[PDB]
DNA sequence: TATCCGCTCACAATGCCACACGCGCTGCTCGGCC
DNA sequence: CCGAGCAGCTACTTGTGAGCGGATA
């Protein structure tokens, strides 16, 4: 069809033309051609050739490139034919069928709303003004405010202080729809309920982003309306967040908390042995978090008070039992937010990332989803307001290099240097050399890694009514390392102590390690290995996230030719699950 | 002794090493490179001789008509680069070569030419450079970045693992020329040789071999040896060397002169070797059916029958030993097999040969070469002499020459362009015995195989690409041409050169605009080499190999620097020190070391030439004299680091910063970072915005004061004077007399650019920097440009930061600010947005751009002007028509009294069609400048008048302050000429002598000097009037626009954008993110003196994301802020200027051992106080990439202050008003603001246009459209529920014609129902199948 | 949007879409190699009948 | 003559987003029941 | 002659799978 076919009117007398406009044409020359031809009664070689040349030039139109020619008709590129216009990732089913642009929709910038609940999320003013212009054309018409369409749109251009009350009114229960733009599971996509914020960013809940794999350093995402009753009640009962608590890979929850929420209850949690207040004794909860907040005693200090805990019975029961415990201030204080089915021995703990999420998950399986949401909403405002009141801050003075480092490599240092005399000697080879090189420095990281975490260990002792009382160390560093809300073992380990070896082009490793850390100054040659080595790891994702999507899309593609259509097919047969023990323990 | 600009503001710097060899200049490369280019070179050496002299001289088909060329000229540019700028033409330059036509008459093929015709001819213009390395194409400045590809050679690859799956390891070697046909030997899964030409068909090597007049026996002596077997009495005895059966087993008693030396199934170990030797005999006994397993070398023909014995390549049989016995041929050469020492791989490609002779070979060759067309003997043979023995179509350039004598092992380094047969026999030997075990492969993996090609040479290579297709054209032409007829003029034509090298600067995979928004990404973008376009990989296709980096990669190209994302490795920068060898490689410099003393000398060593020596480290612990402090110093001897003594070292690196790029040597204590933050870090400081107003990077790395001076982005001082006229828009300066030129010489002027639109959206503003009076220095800068301070780079700004979570606004990576960031006018940026308007003509009348808008108030059209123009200083917010663009739609001849009557009188003027442009919905701002450029013939407006008018005024205020110097002078001299007549001199001389110069008396001398001066004056005053009519009658000339076009219009839109929740910003180690939520100065946190922070950061990003050092220079950056803080209460209080000096000395005297050793007594006294006012904002730090301040030092620089040792002070919550526990650290760190503004990504869309091919809507943001539903969304959809959701989210919203319709009807009428319909799209399938040959159809 | 018009070509031609499937339709169907259905599509040789 | 082996050709190789830009000159051929 | 639309001026990916000789018993 001619309108199917690209042809517009460019700037000036050129006309923005498609490249299949040039094959027709092509065609209906060469066809005109050969009729002339044929009734001028030209030579047979000469019709002959004209036929093979309106026969390349059909083919050609059909798909061009197959036959082995690739003909251009401008730039020297080579020209689009119908079934360049079907295949590929860009004919119309990867283009124009599956994936489609829709209407009223938008993209913007995220950013941390850490004040909202977990159900509801941030929208901009101008964002949500833009995307509900319907809606607000409809309310406008209800009530007395405008009477036609050209009324109800005059004044949202100009922006009226009567409009604003409508657009709220508009979003009252209308829920949104989040996409991150790299989709790999069903909570790529979720639905919120918005609030109206003044600004041109979209607040996000910090809980969810962790499932959205989508960090705070400049990822923009998208917005999309329902649009339909049909829809909207789709979005609030499948698709919003609420009802997406665990991922539909594993059991485990996906609510897990971060690391800012973890490390604010490490800190409250983690007791040491002398503070203010240590050994009085507190009513409730409240009586401890009000002498907490009155400033006469400490966060976190060895404090019997009395709790009053609930546990739920064989029938749907919650007996009480009050008694007297001997915890830290930080747990007293932090039990005001768990609701009364989950026992007290569950926040008697230092309240890591694994204990937390323990926590969450016996949460949800005795009290279920609807108390779940409001206590894990709860702990997030609890560790935010808590990690910023406590001051968590790591530096220079915080690392802290190990005393006796020097020796041990000074030590390695020698039993390589005697590892090459005997090299020197002629008594052992080179191959031998290298493999007791490398399993010596093996064992002098390993050595120094121990080291430096006894050493961020220790130098933590308290005067508590004594002499000394060595306790769990303080250290900002270690609070964020062994909670495990941010780092890691390996990580902290190559910051603070040796780096260890590293590896060469081909993936073996070098004889000669980095015997320094980060906080000591690096050598140029020892940050050259470094940064070679780490530029294999980096270009890795980069060139490995093509065959991941690659992979997802044939996945998909042998996937969803079926769905759960019976209740039962009446068999016997399975497979026998058994428990693998090959290679280790099991 | 220091510079000017050094004694404003000295930076305090760290660092033990003191540097030998300063910072070269940083667009060296590109700036050599293009003088390479165009340059008259003897020899026909590199630039331009080269490509004239490879295919010129052009003769015809023997005509006796020769076309000599003699030399190249460039003309002056028609156009100043700013004039090129405010116009939009290129910055280029004539190029008229002197040609010479001989041609003679016939009978004589080497008869004396006569009726010579030497002419000089143009030929295209070609574009230059300017003085930063940037080409100005149309208006913008395109920058041609270095592109790192094969060297051309030869080169061995070893394919294992995969390769044919057969556990074979094969070696493919690969003669690659610099341009020409290529040439690929290679060995099948057996012991076969094949080579190809060109990836052409798998072919045998003897016939390419024989092709080259070579008979079989000639191959077989050149190739493998000869065993010599003599027909003696009986049991045919054979010469024996105990070499040559070194691991073969005994297959007989090998024993000679009547003693047994080996036994039958004896292995010949070494000391049976030693043994064989040690008596020295040759001829040992042999059994017969040995014979049988070796093979002949020669032909051996017979006397007696006359005809062949036994043919080469074919095993012996007793019956032809018994054939060659009787045949009386002594002496019998065979070959000399073993798998160990010479692998049988000829034998194999003889006997899987199909031809003979040579003439049968190049047949089959041509047949191979091109499908079918078989010609004879003679006529293929053209094809192989002019494939790889012609110097048109193989091009082995100087480099490929080097490269191939060097691999084969080679004393002599130069030859020919063309091939030869002894070099293709050395390469098939270098394969062979590679195959053997003798001989390494040559990795890809090594910059000595990878050769950088600048701009010069990609602009040669297109030079001939045209000159070859101007070639062919003069010699057709020259196929009729006879004598006296034809100037050498018309014969050639600028079309096929001019357009290559048009096209090859406009579009290409390298030809792009500089990204212009700081100068750390003009040098950054000049430094970078890349490995696409042509004769480059692609990054769709590129192995795991290239993107690694090589330890022959140190010094030579930084590792560190690399854009993250599609192309990691592919796009590199060079190292600092880092030059481009005279053959085009990457050379590094080395300070030579003798025995003790290392010698302050450079050799700029390559990349073959490393593993040869050894480097020594860069920051290894040296005594004096050259000597080090420890007997053991760590080296590198071929890419491995290690452990050598004192004396065995050679070499030592120049300096400690050479190994990272200038973009990364800016990021400071980066020792203390990983590598992925400070790749990421690197890459970020590339989109630095400028600010509104810049200022100084408390903790720098001294390179700053490079950057912002090697390029030209600040006003240098090409003479150094005294200044005289300061003013906002120019900077004339007066030379000094010693500098000054001793004949026609004046004044120096710095025309500043002020707020114009860059290439990224960017304003770009140079604010004066000097005071009047103030004498300056050549080389020192006058003014700042786009952030830029006294010289010194600075693109962010530095800020109080503190480390700690706050209410989870920290969350992930989010960064808080406080509101007293905002308030203080520190973040806003400017962003220029160019619109333009076109007057296309076109039939029934052209464009007009008039002020008459009919069907629109006065409302929209206040802010137009008389002409149709919005005025200069208009702001517009929403969609305004800013230019009255109307075009006639119906009948023309509208007349000029009725035109005008319109205007007053009667109805609307209806051939408008108000198709002006007004600004898109949704950009605001206040439009600063207006551009218009009017082709010849149209009637100019009176707003390019004015403009015109303007600029003329510029330049005659300009030409008027060197006429009135000049004046000035003369009439000084006039005064000193005269004075001899006093009395009426200083009489009526005073106030009238300007305008009376007429006077007379005394002839002899003062009639003449007299007239001399008035002859100088007139002469003057004639020339400054020439200049300024040929400067009228330039910014006069109408430029060309477009075949169909009256008049361009451009406008320049500038809007003031501030900070905002939304924005992204980051240090400088990688530490990005989104400004959160901006908050009140009373809520954020604030210490116990009083002052409130300004950036809280997390803490938590620091543990995993390796980038400790920020915490460091944070650090260092309070201490800095400390120190001014002193010096702010040393100035606010009246203290006198010993104790201050004093202070300042103490400070500049830090116990640290550093080089900088600065002195405030040798200071005036005077300056001392404008530095300690330019001190008071902090003290500026200086820290080399690797020799930065220890912790210790940066303690007692904090100690020295009033501030706490300890870096972490006790901080208030500005909400509570109480005390923060665990004391948080907190300083002053350099941030800034990402290329990624907001207001540039936040868009959406209700309901807008939609395609024409198929009725979807659009998106984007500039255009009113949405976002797309990728396929993982539908996926992921689809795996939750929401049929209903996704039927609509496919059709009703998106592709439905009268659904969407209809569901916005249902919609604004409260009715939330929709229907399915049928999608557009689907038709549209439907109709493409149906178009095709394919029948599709839907059922019932 | 959906009406259509045609070419009536005064030489039928072969779809190349039936000759280069690999397997091609006609080469299975017509018991012929692929090859020699080119060589009588482009016109270097004679097929009888 | 069946059948494994070697050479040759079709097909594939995320996803999104943002910005910017482009298809020339001379030459040749076809356009037309008022 | 006039006007309108259109043509001449390649090779570091690698792997996978299928097909077409081809040569060996
Ligand atoms: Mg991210």
């Amino acid at each position: 069809p001619p309108d199917l076919r690209p042809l517009v009117p460019l700037d000036g007398g050129r006309f923005a033309t498609s490249d299949l406009n040039d094959l027709y044409r092509r065609v209906i020359n060469r066809n005109n051609r050969l009729k002339r031809l044929l009734d001028l009664a030209a030579p047979d070689i000469i019709v002959r050739n004209e036929k093979r040349m309106l026969q390349e030039a059909v083919d050609a139109l059909l798909d061009n490139g197959r036959r082995g020619r690739a003909i251009t008709g401008s730039n020297k590129r080579p020209l689009k034919s119908l079934a360049d216009m079907i295949k590929g990732k860009q004919g119309r089913f990867r283009q124009n069928l599956l994936g489609k642009r829709v209407d009223y929709s938008g993209r913007s910038v995220i950013t941390v709303g850490p004040y909202l609940r977990l159900h509801q999320c941030g929208l901009p003013k101008k964002m949500a003004l833009e995307l509900f212009k319907p809606f607000i054309y409809g309310k406008l018409e209800l009530r007395g405010l405008a009477t036609t369409i050209k009324a109800a749109k005059k004044m949202v251009e100009r922006e009226e202080a009567v409009v604003w009350d409508i657009l709220d009114e508009v979003i009252r229960e209308h829920p949104v729809l989040l996409n991150r733009a790299p989709t790999l599971h069903r909570l790529g996509i979720q639905a919120f309920e918005p609030v109206l914020i003044e600004g041109k960013a979209i607040q996000l809940h910090p809980l969810v982003c962790a499932a959205y794999n989508a960090d705070f350093d400049g990822d923009q995402m998208a917005v999309h309306v329902p649009l339909t009753l049909e829809a909207q009640l789709e979005a609030r009962a499948l698709m919003m967040s609420t009802n997406n608590i665990l991922s539909p890979a594993n059991g485990e929850p996906i609510i897990v908390p971060s690391q800012d929420v973890v490390l604010g209850l490490y800190y409250m949690t983690r007791d040491c042995v002398n503070a203010k207040g240590e050994g009085m004794v507190l009513t409730g909860p409240k009586e401890a978090e009000r002498l907490y907040r009155s400033g006469l005693a400490s966060l976190h200090a060895r404090v019997k008070v009395r709790i009053t805990e609930y546990e739920k019975d064989a029938n749907g029961e919650l007996v009480a039992k009050t008694s007297l415990k001997d915890t830290t201030v930080g747990r007293a204080i932090l039990w005001m937010i768990v609701p009364k089915g989950l026992p007290y021995s569950i926040v008697n703990q230092a309240l890591g990332k694994k204990a937390i999420s323990k926590m969450l998950n016996t949460c949800y399986r005795i009290l279920g989803l609807k108390p779940t949401v409001i206590f894990a909403d709860q702990i997030m405002y609890t560790g935010f307001a808590y990690a910023a009141r406590s001051g968590a801050s790591v530096g220079i003075d915080d690392m802290v290099i190990p005393e006796k480092k020097h020796e041990i490599i000074s030590e390695a240092e020698a039993e390589v240097a005697e590892i090459q005399e005997q090299f020197q000697s002629g008594l052992v080879t080179a191959g031998e050399r290298y493999n007791k090189v490398i399993d010596i420095w093996a064992a002098a990281n390993d050595r120094v890694s121990k080291a430096m975490m006894d050493n961020l260990q220790t130098e933590t002792v308290i005067n508590r009514d004594g002499q000394e009382e060595k306790q769990v160390s303080f250290n900002s560093i270690y609070m964020m390392a062994d909670s495990g809300a941010r780092g890691s073992a390996a990580q902290i380990r190559q910051l603070a102590g040796m780096r260890g070896l590293m590896a060469k082009p081909d993936g073996s490793i070098i004889e000669t390690p980095i015997t320094a850390n980060f906080r000591e100054g690096l050598n140029v040659l020892q940050y050259f290995i470094s940064t070679h080595g780490a530029r294999k790891g980096l270009a890795d994702t980069a060139l490995k996230t093509a065959n991941s999507g690659y992979l997802t899309r044939r996945l998909v593609d042998v996937a969803q030719d079926l769905v759960v259509t019976e209740d039962d097919c009446g068999t016997h047969e399975g497979i026998m699950m058994t428990p693998v023990i090959e290679g280790g323990d099991v | 002794v220091y510079s000017y600009t050094e004694k404003k503001r000295i930076r305090k710097d760290f660092g033990k090493r003191p540097q030998v060899l300063d910072v070269p200049y940083l667009l060296s490369i590109q700036l050599d490179s293009f003088q390479k280019f165009i340059e008259q070179d003897p020899e026909g050496q590199y630039g331009l001789e080269a490509a004239f002299r490879s295919v010129f001289p052009i003769q015809s088909y023997s005509g006796n008509s020769e076309l000599q060329y003699v030399s190249y000229r460039l003309g002056e540019p028609v156009f100043d680069v700013q004039e090129c700028q405010i116009r939009g033409v290129t910055y280029s330059a004539p190029l008229r070569v002197k040609l010479r036509l001989v041609i003679y008459e016939r009978e004589a093929p080497e008869g004396t030419v006569k009726d010579i015709k030497e002419q000089e001819v143009y030929m295209g213009e070609i574009p230059l450079m300017t003085d930063n390395g940037t080409f100005v194409i149309n208006g913008t400045e395109r920058v041609i970045v270095s592109q790192l590809h094969r060297s051309p050679g030869v080169f061995f690859d070893s394919d294992k693992g995969k390769t044919h799956s057969s556990g074979k390891v094969l070696y493919n070697a690969r003669i690659i020329p610099y341009r020409g046909s290529w040439l690929d030997f290679e060995f099948d899964p057996k012991d076969n040789l094949f080579v190809r030409i060109d990836r052409r068909r798998k072919l045998p090597a003897t016939i390419i071999l024989r092709a080259l007049n070579y008979t079989t026996e000639q191959i077989l002596d050149l190739f493998f040896e000869k065993v010599i077997f003599e027909i003696r009495d009986n049991k045919l005895q054979m010469e024996l060397v105990p070499e040559r059966l070194r691991g073969e087993t005994a297959s007989f008693d090998i024993e000679a002169n009547g003693k047994v030396y080996v036994e039958k199934g004896r292995r010949i170990t070494a000391r049976h070797i030693r043994q064989l030797e040690k008596d020295d005999v040759k001829l040992i006994e042999v059994p017969v059916e040995y014979i049988a397993g070796k093979v002949v070398a020669k032909d051996y023909i017979d006397e007696s029958t006359g005809e062949l014995i036994c043919a080469a390549n074919m095993e012996l049989s007793l019956d032809l030993l018994a054939k060659l016995s009787q045949s009386g041929h002594k002496r019998i050469e065979t070959l000399f097999t073993n798998d160990l020492d010479h692998g049988p791989y000829i034998s194999e490609t003889l006997r899987v040969d199909p031809t003979n002779d040579r003439l049968s070979a190049l047949v089959e060759i041509y047949r191979m070469m091109r499908p079918g067309e078989p010609p004879t003997r003679e006529a293929a043979e053209s094809l192989f002499e002019n494939l790889f023995f012609s110097e048109d179509r193989y091009d082995l350039s100087a480099v490929g020459r080097m490269k191939f004598n060097r691999s084969l092992l080679r004393e002599e380094i130069e030859g020919s362009g063309i091939l030869s047969k002894d070099d293709i026999i050395d390469v098939m030997k270098k394969l062979i015995d590679i195959r053997n075990g003798k001989g390494e492969v040559d990795d890809i993996d090594h910059l000595g195989n990878r050769r950088i090609r600048s701009v010069g040479e990609m602009a040669e290579n297109q030079f001939r690409v045209g000159l070859v297709r101007v070639e062919r054209a003069v010699k057709e032409r020259l196929s009729l041409g006879d004598l006296d007829t034809l100037m050498p003029q018309d014969m050639i034509n600028a079309k096929p050169i001019s357009a290559a090298v048009k096209e090859f600067f406009g579009s290409s995979q390298l030809s792009q605009f500089m990204d212009q928004n700081n100068p750390l990404s003009e040098i950054t973008h000049k430094r970078r080499i890349s490995a696409l376009g042509p004769g480059g990989l692609t990054r769709e296709r590129a192995g795991f190999e290239v993107r690694d980096v090589h330890p022959t990669h140190y010094g030579r190209v930084c590792p560190i620097e690399t854009p993250e994302g599609p192309n990691i490795g592919l796009i590199n920068s060079l190292s600092v020190y880092a030059q481009t060898n005279e053959y085009g490689f990457l050379e590094t410099p080395y300070r030579k070391v003798t025995d003790g003393v290392v010698t302050d000398e450079i050799h700029y060593l390559s990349a073959i030439e490393e593993g040869n020596y050894v480097i020594a480290q860069a920051n290894s612990n040296l005594d004096e004299e050259g000597h080090f402090v420890e007997d053991l110093v760590t080296c590198r001897s071929k890419g491995e680091s290690s452990l050598f003594s004192r004396d065995q070292v050679d070499y030592m690196d120049v300096s400690t910063q050479q190994v990272v790029s200038v973009g990364a040597s800016l990021i400071p204590f980066l020792e203390h970072d990983d590598a992925n933050r400070a790749l990421m870090g690197a890459n970020m400081q590339r989109q630095a915005v400028p600010t509104l107003r810049a200022d100084k990077p408390l903790v720098g790395t001294g390179m700053e004061r490079a950057v912002a001076v090697d390029s030209g982005v600040t006003a240098v001082a090409k003479r150094g004077g005294v200044v005289q006229y300061v003013d906002a828009s120019r900077i004339v300066i007066k030379v000094n007399e010693d500098e000054m030129y001793p004949g026609e010489a004046g004044i120096d002027i710095y025309n500043l650019t002020k707020y114009t639109r860059s290439n990224q959206n960017t304003c770009i503003n140079q604010m004066p920097c000097v005071s009047l009076g103030e004498p300056v220095e050549r080389g020192d800068v006058l003014a700042d440009g786009p952030s830029t301070d006294l010289g010194e780079l600075a693109l962010g700004q530095n800020m109080r930061v503190a480390f700690m979570p706050w209410n989870g606004y920290n969350f992930e990576d989010s960064i808080l600010v406080s509101e007293r960031v905002v308030q203080e006018d520190r973040f806003t940026t400017i962003h220029i947005q160019e619109l333009a308007c076109v007057s296309r003509d076109t039939k029934l009348g052209p464009e007009e751009i008039t002020a008459d808008i009919p069907n629109v108030g006065e409302a929209a059209l206040s802010k137009l002007d008389e002409s149709g123009i919005v005025y200069i200083g208009a702001e517009v917010t929403g969609g305004d028509i800013l230019v009255g663009k109307v075009t006639p739609k119906g009948e023309t001849q509208l007349t000029p009294e009725e035109k005008l009557l319109r205007a007053i009188f009667g109805e609307k003027a209806s051939d408008v069609k108000d198709s002006s442009l007004r600004v898109p919905n949704g950009v605001s701002g206040t439009v600063i400048d207006v551009q218009v450029f009017t082709r010849d013939g149209v009637e100019k407006d009176k707003r390019a008048l004015e403009i015109e008018e303007m600029q003329l005024k510029q330049a005659k205020k300009d030409l008027s302050e060197e006429l009135q110097i000049l004046e000035a002078g003369l009439f000084s001299r006039i005064r000193a000429v005269l004075v001899a007549g006093g009395v009426e001199a200083e009489k009526l001389d005073k106030l009238p002598r300007d305008r009376w110069l007429e006077l007379g008396l005394t002839d002899e001398e003062k009639q003449n000097q007299l007239e001399q001066l008035a002859e100088q004056y007139d002469e003057l005053k004639h020339e400054f009037e020439k200049k300024l009519e040929a400067k009228r009658r330039k910014i006069t000339q109408g430029d060309d626009l477009a075949p169909g076009v009256l008049k361009i219009v451009k406008v320049y839109l500038a809007v003031k954008r501030r900070i905002q929740p939304g924005d992204k910003m980051a240090g400088r180690h990688g530490n990005k993110g989104v400004i959160s939520k901006i908050n009140p100065i009373e809520d954020m946190p604030y210490d116990e003196n009083g002052t409130p922070v300004d950036i809280v950061l997390n803490p938590l990003g620091v543990p995993s994301r390796m980038n400790i050092g920020q915490i460091l220079e944070t650090h260092l950056g309070m201490a800095a802020k400390g120190i001014g803080d002193k010096i702010n209460a040393m100035l606010k209080q009246q203290q006198e200027v010993a104790k201050l000096r004093e202070f300042i000395q103490r400070a500049y005297d830090l116990g640290a051992d550093v080089r900088q050793k600065v002195d405030l007594s040798t200071f005036s006294d005077e300056e001392v106080m404008r530095l300690a006012e330019n001190l008071r904002k902090g003290m500026p730090i200086a820290t080399p990439v690797f020799d930065g301040a220890k912790e210790a030092e940066i303690k007692e620089l904090l100690k020295l202050g009033d501030l706490p040792t300890s870096g972490q002070i006790r901080l208030y919550d500005g909400r509570t008003g109480e005390q923060f526990e665990r004391p948080v650290t907190v300083g002053y760190m350099y941030m800034l603001k990402l290329n990624h503004l907001v207001d540039d990504k936040m868009h959406a869309r209700s309901t807008g246009s939609y395609s024409l091919v198929t009725q979807q809507p659009l998106g984007g943001k500039a255009q009113f459209g949405g976002q797309r539903f990728g396929e993982m969304e539908v996926w992921a959809l689809e795996a939750y529920g929401a049929a209903y959701t996704l039927q609509e989210m496919l059709t009703v919203k998106s592709d439905d014609v009268n659904g969407r319709t209809k569901m916005y009807k249902n919609i604004v009428d409260g009715n939330h129902q929709m229907e399915p319909g049928m999608p557009e799209s689907f038709n549209v399938l439907l109709k493409e199948i149906r178009s095709l040959g394919i029948n599709i159809e839907l059922e019932d | 949007r959906e009406r259509m018009g045609h070419i009536e070509l005064a030489s039928p031609t072969a779809h190349i879409w039936f000759l280069k499937s690999l397997p091609s339709r006609i080469g299975l169907l017509l018991d012929m190699p692929l090859r020699d259905i080119e060589r009588v599509l482009y016109f270097e040789s004679y097929v009888v009948i």
